[PDB]
């Protein structure tokens, strides 16, 4: 119990839902580690992607509390805009009250209209969370709601169902063996440092180490530009002139596992799980995108990555724990 | 992933132990005259959240210690402005230099321009997220 089920859409984007207000208005939000704050779509919304998701209407809610602070938010795919209030929030089971979240005003893209949820649980540190609002999390501890100041998180494979994020605890049943603590390196996203990213003991990329967030919110598992380059080349990962990084369908079943090698443990991710097959047609999982922060050129584990173990969030001694996926 | 944000006030304030905090962070430290003003303004506040679900400013009547309640407030990573004040790592640092604002707008213009790429896809050459403003780092 505590458990918020989750969606998988085609093992891009994984959803769950949730209710606010009293009586509660449900909507389905991406539980994303990859940020902080809260927001659904309102009645106040004028984007496209509006016109066709669930709307928030504060108006229908006896416990709502509205504010004029307003904010915009700009994520690595999006942005939006809105007006902070105060809830009640339905999630895994528990009831969080007095939580802050904002009502969009806008949300452009067609992105959006297309996709198959209507906002966002940011599930990141604090001090990422636009302009310093409570994220979810911080409320469920601050009010006693969670047994354990902690969450974990077990994303299914190939359009399965089963998904979750448990709230308050780490289940057995979902991992073998052991899970490894690894400890963040930098508080804000779930960050953690990278010793290497090599295949066949070969240092590919990430040389000397590197920066790297865990992050439920992104698909793949993307890198800075200059160093995905050569992944795709020492993988045979070939771009076509449709943008699609073609890659033989063959390779899935001859390639080396690029390894992953975090806090002295190796963590292997086979062409099995980077090779994104649809169809006859084969796509690489890796991504470039230069994603620069203090802490230098940030690596994104999503969940190509994530598919592969249980991820265990750890905010009582600031850990990320992982195991293979049972 | 969150790259960034801006909002507008009312921030929440609040007073503890004499300490002011605005959106969460340290903004200034109570002494002598204010001190009794503080602990009423946080009293002022427990009521209009917890007995009158206002949280309006007119409720809420926040003092001037609380800063101006039309300031801007920007998130970067490990970095942000609120009001003329830097902080880093949710710490004071000093109040922003006008070489600082300027790197905020330059920041607030790359981030447009990456923006509207990212919504607008059906990178080849493209744009990245902007590298945070040089006073976020030593």
């Amino acid at each position: 119990i505590g458990d918020e089920p989750l969606e998988n859409y085609l093992d891009t984007e994984y959803f769950g839902t949730i209710g606010i207000g009293t009586p509660a208005q449900d909507f389905t939000v991406i539980f994303d580690t990859g940020s902080s704050n809260l927001w659904v779509p309102s009645v106040y919304c004028s984007s496209l992607a509006c016109s066709d998701h669930n709307q928030f209407n504060p108006d229908d809610s006896s416990t709502f509390e509205a504010t004029s602070q307003e904010l915009s938010i700009t994520y690595g795919t999006g942005s939006m805009t809105g007006i902070l209030g105060y809830d009640t929030v339905q999630v895994g089971g528990i009831s969080d009250t007095n939580q802050i979240f904002g009502l969009s005003e806008t949300e452009p893209g067609s992105f959006l209209y297309y996709a198959p949820f209507d906002g966002i649980l940011g599930l990141a540190y604090p001090s990422i969370s636009a302009s310093g609002a409570t994220p979810v999390f911080d409320n469920l501890w601050d009010q006693g709601l969670v047994s354990q100041d902690l969450f974990s998180v077990y994303l299914s494979s190939n359009d399965d169902s089963g998904s979750v994020v448990l709230l308050g605890g780490i289940d057995s049943s979902y991992y073998t063996g052991s899970l490894n603590w690894v400890p963040v390196s930098v508080e804000g996203y779930w960050q953690i440092t990278l010793d290497s990213i090599t295949m066949d003991g070969e240092t590919i990329a990430c040389s000397g180490g590197c920066q790297a967030i865990v992050d439920t919110g992104t698909s793949l598992l993307t890198g800075p530009t200059s160093a995905i380059a050569n992944i795709q080349s020492d993988i045979g990962a070939s771009e076509n002139s449709d943008g699609e990084m073609v890659i033989s369908c063959s390779s899935i079943d001859s390639l080396p596992d690029i390894v992953f090698t975090i806090n002295g443990v190796q963590y292997p991710l086979s062409p099995s799980a980077y090779i994104l097959q649809d169809d006859d047609s084969c796509t690489s999982g890796f991504e470039g995108m230069d994603v620069p922060t203090s802490s230098g050129e940030l690596w994104i584990l999503g969940d190509v990555f994530i598919r592969q173990y249980y991820t265990v969030f750890d905010r009582a001694n600031n850990k990320v724990g992982l195991a293979p996926v049972a | 992933q969150f790259l960034f944000s801006m909002s507008t006030g009312p921030f929440i304030c609040t007073v503890k132990d004499n300490q002011v905090f605005v959106a969460n962070l340290p903004w200034t430290m109570l002494e002598g005259d204010d001190i009794q003003v503080g602990k009423e303004f946080a009293a002022r506040v427990e009521d209009c959240t917890n007995v009158k679900h206002d949280m309006a400013p007119t409720c809420t009547k926040p003092p001037p210690f609380c800063g101006p309640q039309d300031m801007k407030m920007f998130n970067f990573v490990g970095c942000s402005v609120l009001g003329n004040k830097l902080f880093i790592d949710q710490k004071y640092v000093r109040d922003l230099t006008a070489k600082d604002h300027a790197e905020v707008q330059t920041f607030r213009e790359k981030i447009a321009a990456f923006e509207e790429q990212q919504e607008n896809q059906p990178p080849a050459g493209g744009l990245s997220p902007p590298p945070p403003p040089s006073f976020c780092t030593v």
